[PDB]
């Protein structure tokens, strides 16, 4: 689980 | 010498090149053994002592009947390396007949053939004998006419097929692999003449009085008209024709090389007396419509070019008797730009009658090789059946599956249109 | 609401092993959307012109799509023509060139930028999906050790393949470094027409899943990237062994393939979509939740002009196509 | 050359093939020790088809029997045509799949199907020109119809340009005889529909239905039944072992009678079949042969043929006869039935020629059909399925070893749509 965000 | 060889794909080539072969050696008086107790160098070769090696090529993927061939009567007249058989058929399939089993035994028949081409002098021709809707004689065939094509060209080849008929058929892909075949073979043989089993069925039933006619009759009415085409060479006689003849007077032009054969007397043994059979009767019968040998009217059409191969005790002067009634007659049709469509041919040998035979002992016949416009229906509804099967994309991945892109069945149709609107404009 | 596939045409420049054997440009163009081949009109979205770049076909076909997948949409591009047509070229091309890359490198950079670009409360999860289809079978490009695998069904019926390896990405490095490892175990044959060419139908797959802090809501997206193989003749490709083998099967499936755009534009009932592996995954793609758009290469010689004119009327048949797309909110 | 690898799976498998087998052997004269004794060499050319060779002209066919269970392995070689197979080829378990599926296709026939695979290798390496497999199996069953499928799925993956013929028995419309038919049934339907090129349905409401009105048998049994089984088998394959005026493969029907790939399911028959006491009376030939084969009685399935539209028709004739006489037939056959029979595919119907009768008999034939009626045996099993789904029903022995829901519906899924695709060419 690897998420990225703005 | 004038030889040719002869070639028998598939199932229906082979059985007619058995009924074919017997006919020529009960003619040269050559034994099934190979052992005889001029005139038959054409079609047999000579050993040391004796022995005769027709110069024939059996091939099929199947290899029952050829083991059939192998094993019959006539065991010990072929060379054994000439009968080739494969491992699996061809099931029908145009694809596996040319480029998946057929590019197997595609180099032993080739070698066979130029094996068998270095032994001859003065090649003539090659006669080839298919039958169009199989997967074999559709495929296969294809495949050796385009070798023999590239590799000698210039020689004659002439084709005896088995057209798929209107109603009665026996394959459910036989337009599919009809008019693939009729494509691809469009452009390299020379003289296609075509018959169907229906229109000799229907021979069998008026004339010859049998009513259940099988495949060994009508192979051997096909006998009978190849001795007929080919008897010039192998015997003497006033006006002989050559195979170079029949090509440029049978084609007028280079896309129209699709005659339809007819013969006759074809009558049975009750019938060989109560009747004189004189050649004006013979001819008149032969360009009689129910005794064409495809299923197609000549009266729905024109004719192009017509040619006579008299047998036995015939006299030019009845040939230009009956010659002249024909064209007197209004319901014949002969094309304005040919005023002369009529080629004719004499030989001094009457035809033979095979023991347990349905035909009878005939003093004279003739083999009429017609090319007209009438061809041109059988093509159309050819046409419609595939597709009517082509609209549905029915039994496609079949031939797909096994190395042919889907749109070689469109350029065969375009081709097959192609064929039709030229057989129309030359007929106008 | 309803939406139509959007089929796009690229006409490659002729290449040398045409150009030096007495070939014809046969294709003429008029306006901006129109192809005339033997005088007979073909209509399209964009068709291109010999000299378009990449970016050109890019920013025309597949810009749109970067954006529908984030917003939570489906997408689905993916290549057929012929053999040497411009598939792998349109798609994939150079990988690392600024200038020659395709359309995957540009909409995954593309993809990474709008999310970079994005409000601060959402939160992404994308994942990368890989394999090929070679003899009927559906290998993973990404571990060798998936020889074959199946593709089922869900709960609302739509299908899709299980098993094949979902590697999680965060930034572009490592979905090109994923597509490299993809590109080295894919299957290439040398035939007459092109020297590279490809055996398989590449499929690429990336989840875009979409969480929102505040108002709870997620998004999901599925954008689906293909490279079909092309249409192969034994008269031209000269294949003989493994080469004809793979050449019977490409052109099964190709032919499932047209089998099934006919069914959807003549609107009938059935639909085949089982009849390959192939229309299996792509089932969505072409009659569902997905805004689809078609990039047929073609190659404009006169040596190719049944094979053209039988891509392009494929081309024409797919456009009359329709799908329902709904936004799927989870 | 061209060689069938048998495959006997189950109950219903093993004792259609023990009758299947004996009566081949006394077709190709071959006496119960695996000698012979034969009348003509006809028998002997073909030898190589279902049969292999050893020392001393003993005959041991290629046959391979499965089982989860080893009582009717014990029945087969305790019989009178037993100790003809190969002592080696009997695979067998010792714990029965119960009519279970899953036991059969997960847990129980997993721990055997290396073994038979391994058999069935060997057999092939030692054939020659491998044609296709056979196999007999019943759907209804749990041996059968898992351990069935798991080994088609097998033998396709390693042979996928061979085909696959299997004759398998559908459940009975009208009588069920174990209470996980429908279960069963979907489930082997799903993978033979993908793993199969003509797979033949055989229902035994329709055997009995034959053995009633037309053989007016009082008491038929099972042997009777897997006798008319054995009578089609032999006939399908009758081109490949003898020589005829038109011949015909496995792949040459295939190609003929599967216009789309997942129209592969046919139904089987047979002529002529009369009563002892009534041979006297009738007229043996060709009419009356194509007569009694497009008649719905004679059909080996419980698919009434007016129900629907024949797609494509085989008929492998066998004896002496005139090619001219059957094609008449079959087109007046097509001309007269033009409403059961589809127009957009002329010539719908297959002729082919063996000049071999069996034994005692002038004339034979065997019938082929690719009817749309067979949508009915698939759309009650969906219903049936369907009802017994949605409550539950029997679910936990198949969940219980290893399989899920949705398995289940990706098996009804997919017979659903094999019924709306023989639906819409209609
Ligand atoms: C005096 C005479 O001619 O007797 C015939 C006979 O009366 C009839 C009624 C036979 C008879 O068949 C039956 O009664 C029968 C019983 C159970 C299941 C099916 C049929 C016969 O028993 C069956 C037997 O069949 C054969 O011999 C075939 O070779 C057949 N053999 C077997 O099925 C077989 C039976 C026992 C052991 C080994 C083989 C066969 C058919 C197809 C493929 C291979 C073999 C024949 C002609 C007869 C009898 C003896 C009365 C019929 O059957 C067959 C298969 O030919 C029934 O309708 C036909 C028409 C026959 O004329
Ligand atoms: N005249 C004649 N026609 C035949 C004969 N056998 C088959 N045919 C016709 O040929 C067609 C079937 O093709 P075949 O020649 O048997 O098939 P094949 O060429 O052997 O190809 P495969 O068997 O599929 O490998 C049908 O139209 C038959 O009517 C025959 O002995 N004589
Ligand atoms: N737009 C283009 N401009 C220049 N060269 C191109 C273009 N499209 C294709 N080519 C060249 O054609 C060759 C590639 O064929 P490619 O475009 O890779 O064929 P393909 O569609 O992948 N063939 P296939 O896999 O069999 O369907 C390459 O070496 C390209 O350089
Ligand atoms: N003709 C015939 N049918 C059978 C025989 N044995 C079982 N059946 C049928 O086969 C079905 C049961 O499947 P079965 O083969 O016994 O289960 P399995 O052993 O797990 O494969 C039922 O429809 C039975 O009527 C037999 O010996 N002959
Ligand atoms: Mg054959
Ligand atoms: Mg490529």
């Amino acid at each position: 689980a690897k998420p990225i965000r703005p | 010498m004038r030889e040719c060889i002869s070639i028998h794909v598939g199932q229906a080539g082979v059985q007619i090149g058995n009924a074919c072969w017997e006919l020529y050696c009960l003619e040269h008086g050559i034994q099934p053994d190979g052992q005889m107790p001029d005139s038959f160098n054409t079609f047999f070769s000579e050993t040391g002592a004796g022995k005769h090696v027709p110069r024939a090529v059996f091939v099929d993927l199947e290899p029952t009947v050829i083991d059939e061939v192998r094993t019959g009567t006539y065991r010990q007249l072929f060379h054994p390396e000439q009968l080739i058989t494969g491992k699996e058929d061809a099931a029908n399939n145009y694809a596996r007949g040319h480029y998946t089993i057929g590019k197997e035994i595609i180099d032993l028949v080739l070698d066979r053939i130029r094996k068998l081409a270095d032994q001859c002098t003065g090649l003539q021709g090659f006669l080839v004998f298919h039958s169009f809707g199989g997967g074999t004689g559709s495929g296969f065939t294809s495949l050796l006419m385009e070798r023999l094509s590239v590799d000698y060209g210039k020689k004659s080849k002439l084709e005896f097929s088995i057209y798929p008929a209107p109603q009665v058929s026996t394959a459910v892909v036989e337009p599919y692999n009809s008019i693939l075949t009729t494509h691809t073979t469009l452009e390299h043989s020379d003289c296609a003449f075509m018959v169907d089993n229906e229109a000799i069925y229907d021979i069998c039933r008026r004339n010859l009085d049998i009513e259940r006619p099988t495949y060994t009759n009508l192979n051997r009415l096909i006998s009978q008209i190849v001795s007929s085409i080919t008897a010039s060479l192998r015997f003497d006689g006033a006006l002989n024709v050559d195979l170079t003849e029949f090509q440029t007077n049978l084609v007028p032009y280079p896309r129209i090389h699709f005659p339809l054969a007819t013969y006759a007397p074809v009558i049975s043994a009750e019938k060989a007396y109560h009747e004189q059979l004189s050649v004006a009767e013979i001819t008149n019968a032969c360009f009689e419509p129910a005794n064409q040998m495809v299923k197609c009217d000549p009266r729905h059409g024109k004719y192009m070019a017509c040619c006579l191969l008299y047998r036995g005790d015939v006299v030019p002067k009845d040939v230009n008797a009956a010659i002249a009634t024909i064209k007197t007659k209004r319901s014949i049709q002969f094309v304005d730009w040919c005023p002369t469509g009529f080629k004719v041919g004499i030989n001094y040998q009457p035809p033979t009658v095979v023991p347990g035979g349905d035909l009878a002992k005939v003093q004279r016949a003739v083999c009429m090789l017609s090319n007209t416009t009438a061809i041109a229906e059988a093509w159309a509804r050819l046409d419609h059946k595939f597709d009517l099967m082509y609209a549905k994309r029915a039994f496609v991945h079949w031939y797909v599956g096994e190395g042919m892109e889907e749109g070689e069945f469109s350029e065969a149709r375009e081709d097959m249109a192609a064929l039709e609107k030229d057989y129309e404009e030359v007929g106008v | 609401a309803e939406c139509n596939i959007k089929v796009m045409c690229r006409f490659r420049p002729l290449n040398e092993s045409e150009v030096n054997r007495g070939d014809k440009y046969i294709a003429k163009f008029q306006g901006e959307d129109t192809v005339v081949i033997a005088s007979k009109p073909y209509a399209f979205d964009r068709v291109f012109q010999s000299s378009t770049s990449q970016e050109q076909v890019y920013n025309d076909c597949a810009k749109k799509i970067v954006k529908d997948v984030l917003e939570g949409y489906n997408g689905t591009i993916f290549a057929y023509g012929q053999t040497s047509s411009g598939k792998t070229h349109t798609m994939e091309g150079k990988l690392h060139d600024p200038e020659g890359m395709g359309i995957i490198p540009r909409i995954v950079q593309d993809i990474f930028n709008y999310i970079y670009s994005m409000d601060e409360n959402l939160e992404f999860h994308i994942k990368v999906s890989y394999f090929e289809i070679y003899l009927d079978k559906i290998r993973d490009l990404l571990d060798v050790s998936k020889t074959n695998l199946s593709v089922h069904e869900d709960k609302n019926r739509v299908p899709y393949v299980k098993g094949c390896t979902e590697r999680f990405v965060c930034s572009p490095d490592e979905v090109m470094d994923t597509i490299d490892e993809g590109k080295s175990n894919r299957h290439v044959a040398v035939t007459n027409m092109n020297e590279h060419s490809s055996r398989s139908h590449s499929i690429f797959l990336i989840n875009v899943k979409q969480e929102n802090t505040q108002t709870e809501q997620k998004l999901s997206g599925k954008l689906y990237l293909v490279d079909l193989a092309g249409s192969e003749k034994v008269s031209k490709t000269g294949a003989e062994g493994a080469v004809l083998d793979e050449a019977k099967n490409i052109n099964k499936s190709l032919s499932a393939l047209g089998n099934v755009i006919s069914a959807l534009a003549e609107g009938s009932t059935y639909v085949p979509y089982r009849d390959s592996k192939m229309t299996r995954i792509l089932q969505d793609s072409l009659g569902g939740n997905c805004r689809t758009t078609i990039v047929i290469c073609c190659s404009p010689s006169s040596y190719n002009e049944s094979e053209t004119k039988s891509t392009l009327l494929f081309g024409q048949r797919a456009k009359t196509i329709k799908n329902t797309v709904c936004v799927n909110v989870e | 050359m061209r060689e069938i690898v048998h495959i006997q799976a189950g109950q219903c498998g093993n004792q259609i093939g023990a009758k299947f087998w004996e009566v081949i052997s006394d077709e190709h004269g071959i006496d119960p020790t695996g000698s012979y004794h034969g009348d003509s060499d006809l028998q002997l050319e073909r030898i190589n088809v279902y049969y292999n060779e050893a020392a001393g002209n003993k005959y041991v066919p290629r046959a391979i029997l499965v089982d989860l269970e080893p009582g009717t392995m014990d029945s087969v070689r305790s019989g009178p045509f037993g100790q003809i197979f190969r002592p080696d080829n009997f695979v067998f378990g010792q714990s029965g799949a119960g009519n279970n599926w899953a036991k059969g296709h997960y847990t129980e026939g997993a721990e055997l199907v290396d073994s038979v695979l391994d058999v069935v290798r060997k057999e092939s390496e030692s054939c020659d020109c491998l044609q296709g497999f056979q196999l007999t199996h019943s759907l209804g069953g749990g041996t059968g119809s898992g351990m069935g499928t798991l080994l088609i799925s097998k033998i396709r993956e390693e042979y996928p340009d061979r085909i696959m013929n299997t004759f398998s028995v559908v459940p009975s419309p009208k009588v069920s005889d174990t209470v996980v038919e429908p279960y069963n049934a979907t489930l082997s339907v799903h993978q033979l529909v993908e793993n199969t090129d003509e797979t033949y349905c055989i229902d035994n409401e329709a055997l009995y239905d034959i053995c009633f009105r037309t053989l007016k048998l009082t008491t038929p049994t099972y042997g009777d039944l897997n006798h008319l089984v054995s009578a089609t088998m032999s006939g399908v394959t009758t081109c490949l072992r003898f020589p005829g005026q038109l011949n015909a493969d496995l792949r040459k029907l295939a190609v003929n009678m599967v216009p789309f790939p997942r129209l592969h399911f046919f139904m089987p028959g047979f002529a002529p079949l009369t009563s002892r006491g009534s041979q006297q009376y009738r007229a043996l030939t060709v009419p009356e042969l194509t007569q009694q084969m497009f008649d719905a009685k004679n059909m080996m399935a419980a698919c009434d043929p007016r129900h629907g539209r024949y797609l494509t028709v085989a008929a492998v004739f066998r004896g002496r006869m005139s090619m001219k006489e059957v094609d008449e037939q079959m087109l007046n056959v097509q001309n007269k039935n033009s409403s059961y029979f589809v127009e957009w595919i002329p010539n719908n119907v297959k002729t082919a020629v063996c000049d071999i009768p069996p034994r005692g008999l002038k004339m034979s034939a065997t019938f082929i059909g690719n009817s749309t009626a067979i949508q009915e045996l698939f759309k009650r099993i969906s219903e049936q399925f369907t009802a017994m789904f949605r409550r539950k029903a029997f679910l936990h022995w198949y969940t219980g070893e290893g399989m899920d829901e949705m398995e289940f519906t990706e098996a009804e899924s997919n017979m659903n749509d094999l019924v709306s695709e023989y639906q819409q060419y209609q």
